[PDB]
């Protein structure tokens, strides 16, 4: 869990990637006891969402790049907790 | 800016205790407890604390700039010589007439040579002699004048050291502080030329054996202080509560490399380069910097009148599997 | 005393006290003996222009060398840097040599190992003298030195490895040793050995029955044997012997007996032997029946007149294994803990089904090697490119030469788990076109986590029931 | 004299073969750093003056003197 944001984001080499869980269908995630695991997710869903910003004069145009002023791209996943699995990181130790 | 905004809220540090682990381990005064980076700034100087942080940045990141020559006497650092300075020094000395009476006596013993085609180069070799016997080669110290520091440097590899010499009217003498006082194979032995007061070759009789040849001896002997080799570096440690520009200023302490050999040793360079990449990785945000544990002191410096308070790094190593 | 005199009483005292036995005085008279081993080789060169004693050169116990050394070390004895660089980097091009450094080892040779918790067999060898013990492997060997004490030539030492908890080196040979003691002729078995011949002894390993009369004693070309073999107690390894090749018969036997298991060194293929005092024996469910030795079993070399014969798809991409046996040179490592290696770059070489780890702390590139009887597969799982072979039981790896390379640098990322990969083998039998990707899998974890947020020694561990093994647990859901 | 003048030709070999007695001069390899400094020549290099780095022998007194 972030500490700017709040949102829990899964973080590893490289960088990271916020997530939105859900402990099982219509039911929320409720015990803080699960921050600081493994989380291992294979039936899951990537997303995306495109926030282009263009300035198109005519539709004619839309068959040519030469007129999108910008672009951003959000991008997370989203998945059940009955799916993946919860591993407890074995209090490391020598 | 749009995204600048919000990259100015997602690069922030994070708090002071995750689940991975540290990257640097103090080997003293580890009863210490943490001290927050913002509570010592409200404290004077001098004093120690024991801290963790992050490298949100390094310098010098062109890390061929990382090592210092150093005189202890005078407390003051010493920037390296260059291949091409040790050039513009043993250019001198290959014109130079070998003298008759520096050849051969009780101490050394000499052969000549004239390379050709490198515009009649003149060269002369000596070979100190051990109670008047040539000593074997493990144990021969020997004396060049003419030649050239790639051809000084590869007989080093081979005798067990040899000083650059020029032909000194009473004795042979070190043809310039500028270049090695002592080239022991990878290792060039410079000294400060402020605290020098140096001698010529035949006061290696005040050596107390002539098989050892220690450099600090044969330093003493003819009359130089040695210079130290050291690591040199200045570091953002990150703290989140705040940030700190502490120095660094050791040998093979910290990183664990000799700082004498790293110039001459790729595999060193390597080693270092990746320790320092290792702690601040290339390009990914410092969200995923590990954690970095030492033990710091802090001082006065007024070298601007007053002030200019500074810290410095102290009895901390890289652990041992995260190299 | 003059240099070379003053070299001679080093030497006497080097000898007196490091060097001679427990069992005998510090007997002077065992001083010239060494003094003419080293004058011998050293002027036999004539290369060598020197002395007549090699003064350069010095005298190192098995402690000193132990506490002492701790880099790769080459004493390529009574050889210039000329002569070394010509040896070196034969192993060549650009082969990372040895260092050259003029020592000279003197030791007894034993199978016995420092350990007396037991016999300590296993197969080993060593080294021993006054100061200490250290284990060695030794090319082309003869069993006869057993036992004997040497001057060692052309010798290099290999130090322990970072990761290693043992921390022991092990010595390496490259010429036959020269015994201090004068030279021991012995006598050899003059009588013609009766021996079955092998149509009759293979007849007899169909039918045990009939093992009456004929003396239990054999003979043949070595035609097969295995790597060998280790039980929880036991430890064996089998060979075959044929009357030629092609041949109608081949008789397979084991070796057994503790005392004997250093035999499994000596041997060598197509070279013919003779075994005596044999049985034959009929191992759990094995109905093709085995000779066995002894308590009294000796095995010996074949010659003419030692010998008394005596006769009484993409539709299914389920796919073949080629048997084969090759020789070459490794070139490299893809993963040393786990097993990969790169035999001359063009044909991939796993390891993994012997129990292998003998072999492990000398495989490096430039190490020649012969294999016999080993498949060979093609296509293999995890897309990955080259052909593989794959050494098992039934055959076995030969040395043909060591390696004058150097070994590389040690790093966790490389050097860590071998227990992990091993037990993965062997508690779940997977298939090599799946073990491949069962590797480059944690391969891939240890990329994400290690170290950062966990350890490799903690992370790549063997799993054990006092805590299971993250490098385990991430896979069995896919693996399973 | 034998062993005498075999021990100052061993020396005076070492010498000579490693003395450049005719031809041009050559170049010896370099390492990562030294070929980067080499390139990098016309860098001002980063330094820092001692005084910055605990010249401060006073305070120096005073935290040896600290538990
Ligand atoms: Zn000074």
């Amino acid at each position: 869990a972030s500490s700017h944001k709040g949102c829990l984001q899964l973080r590893d080499q490289s960088g990271s990637l916020p997530c939105l869980l859900l402990a099982k269908h219509s039911q929320p995630l409720s015990d803080p006891r699960l921050i600081g695991c493994l989380v291992r997710a294979e039936r899951f869903q990537l997303i995306v969402e495109r926030d282009v910003r263009s300035s198109f004069p005519s539709w004619k145009e839309l068959s040519m790049p030469g007129f999108i002023q910008k672009q951003q791209a959000r991008v997370y996943v989203q998945f059940f907790l009955a799916d993946a699995l919860i591993l407890p990181v074995p209090r490391p130790c020598l | 800016p749009s995204s600048g905004s919000e990259s100015d809220l997602v690069s922030l540090y994070e708090v002071e205790r995750c689940q991975q682990l540290s990257a640097t381990i103090l080997t003293d005064h580890q009863y210490l407890e943490r001290t927050p980076l913002c509570a010592i700034l409200k404290q004077k100087a001098p004093q120690q604390y024991r801290i963790r942080a992050k490298l949100r940045s390094y310098k010098p990141r062109r890390l061929f700039q990382s090592v210092k020559l150093h005189c202890p006497k005078c407390h003051l650092l010493q920037e390296v010589p260059h291949e091409g300075d040790l050039d513009i020094i043993f250019q001198d000395g290959a014109t130079k007439t070998p003298d008759v009476k520096l050849q051969n006596t009780s101490l050394y013993d000499s052969k000549i040579w004239t390379t050709k085609n490198q515009k009649g180069r003149k060269v002369a070799v000596h070979f100190v002699k051990n109670n008047g016997i040539l000593p074997l080669s493990n144990e021969c110290l020997l004396l060049i004048e003419g030649g050239t520091l790639s051809e000084i440097c590869k007989l080093s590899n081979k005798f067990n050291s040899v000083i650059p010499v020029r032909s000194g009217h009473e004795d042979l003498e070190l043809l310039d502080l500028s270049a090695p006082f002592l080239i022991q194979g990878t290792i060039h032995h410079y000294g400060c030329k402020q605290c020098s007061s140096l001698r010529s070759i035949q006061n290696l009789n005040s050596l107390v054996d002539k098989t050892s040849w220690i450099p600090s001896s044969v330093a003493e002997a003819l009359g130089i202080v040695p210079l130290q080799y050291v690591f040199v570096m200045t570091f953002t440690l990150d703290d989140g509560t705040g940030v700190l520009e502490a120095y660094l200023m050791d040998s093979d302490k910290f990183f664990q490399i000799p700082a004498s050999e790293v110039l001459m040793d790729d595999d060193l360079q390597k080693s270092v380069d990746m320790i320092m990449d290792m702690f601040c990785p290339p390009g990914i945000k410092i969200d995923a910097y590990p954690w970095l544990e030492c033990f710091i002191k802090s001082y006065n410096v007024t070298n601007g009148t007053d002030n200019q308070i500074c810290y410095q790094i102290f009895d901390t190593t890289v652990a041992e599997d995260v190299i | 005393p003059s240099s070379e005199q003053a070299w001679l009483e080093d030497a006497q005292v080097f000898i007196q006290k490091t060097l001679c036995p427990a069992v005998k005085e510090p007997n002077v008279q065992l001083t010239p003996l060494v003094i003419d081993c080293v004058k011998t080789v050293w002027l036999s060169q004539g290369r060598n222009q020197g002395s007549t004693l090699p003064l350069s050169y010095s005298f190192v116990s098995v402690q000193d060398l132990k506490t002492h050394q701790r880099l790769p070390c080459c004493s390529h004895l009574s050889w210039s840097s000329s002569a070394y660089q010509a040896w070196a980097q034969e192993a060549g091009p650009n082969g990372n040599p040895l260092p050259r450094e003029q020592l000279l080892l003197l030791g007894t040779l034993t199978d016995l190992s420092a350990d007396l918790e037991q016999e300590c067999r296993n197969g080993s060898l060593y080294v021993r003298d006054n100061t200490g013990v250290l284990s060695c492997e030794l090319i082309d060997l003869d069993l006869s030195w057993l036992g004997h004490l040497f001057l060692f030539p052309r010798w290099s030492y290999l130090p322990p490895a970072r990761w290693n908890s043992s921390g022991e080196g092990h010595l390496e040979l490259w010429d036959a040793p020269v015994p201090v003691f004068p030279l021991t002729i012995s006598p050899g078995p003059v009588t013609p050995i009766p021996v079955l011949y092998p149509e009759s002894a293979s007849c007899l390993l169909r039918l045990r029955n009939k093992l009456r009369g004929v003396q239990r004693n054999l003979a043949g070309s070595l035609v097969r044997l295995s790597a060998l073999v280790k039980s929880k107690q036991k430890a064996y390894f089998i060979l075959s012997l044929g009357r030629s090749h092609p041949a109608v018969t081949h008789v397979s036997i084991i070796v057994q007996v503790p005392a004997q298991l250093v035999w499994h060194r000596a041997l060598r293929p197509g070279t013919a032997y003779v075994l005596t005092e044999l049985r034959v024996s009929k191992i759990r469910g094995q109905r093709q029946h085995v000779w066995m030795t002894s308590q009294s079993s000796r095995l010996l070399l074949l010659k003419p007149e030692c010998v008394q014969e005596l006769e009484l798809d993409p539709e299914s991409l389920v796919r073949y294994s080629r048997l084969l046996s090759y020789s070459g040179a490794v070139t490299g490592v893809l993963n040393e803990p786990a097993g990969l290696y790169e035999l001359d770059g063009q044909l991939g070489l796993c390891l993994a089904y012997q129990q292998f780890r003998g072999l492990r702390r000398v495989m490096r590139p430039g190490v020649c090697l012969q294999l016999q009887d080993v498949h060979l597969l093609q296509s293999v799982g995890g897309g990955t490119r080259r052909p593989v072979l794959a050494p098992c039981l039934r055959g076995a790896v030969l040395l043909q030469s060591f390696s004058r390379q150097k070994p590389g640098a040690h790093s966790s990322r490389q050097a860590y788990g071998a227990s992990l990969y091993e037990q993965l083998v062997w508690e779940r039998q997977l298939g090599l076109p799946l073990y491949l990707w069962a590797t480059k899998a944690l391969e891939e974890l240890a990329c994400k986590l290690c170290p950062h947020v966990l350890r490799h020694h903690q992370f790549l561990q063997h799993s054990s029931p006092g805590s299971p093994s993250l490098g385990l647990q991430l896979l069995a859901p896919t693996l399973d | 004299m034998r062993e005498d003048q075999e021990h100052q030709g061993a020396l005076v070999c070492l010498a000579e073969s490693c003395l450049t007695l005719e031809g041009p001069c050559t170049a010896p390899p370099v390492t990562h750093w030294a070929a980067s400094r080499c390139k990098a020549t016309g860098e001002a290099v980063y330094t820092v003056p001692s005084s910055m780095l605990c010249i401060s022998e006073n305070d120096q007194l005073i935290l040896s003197s600290l538990g």
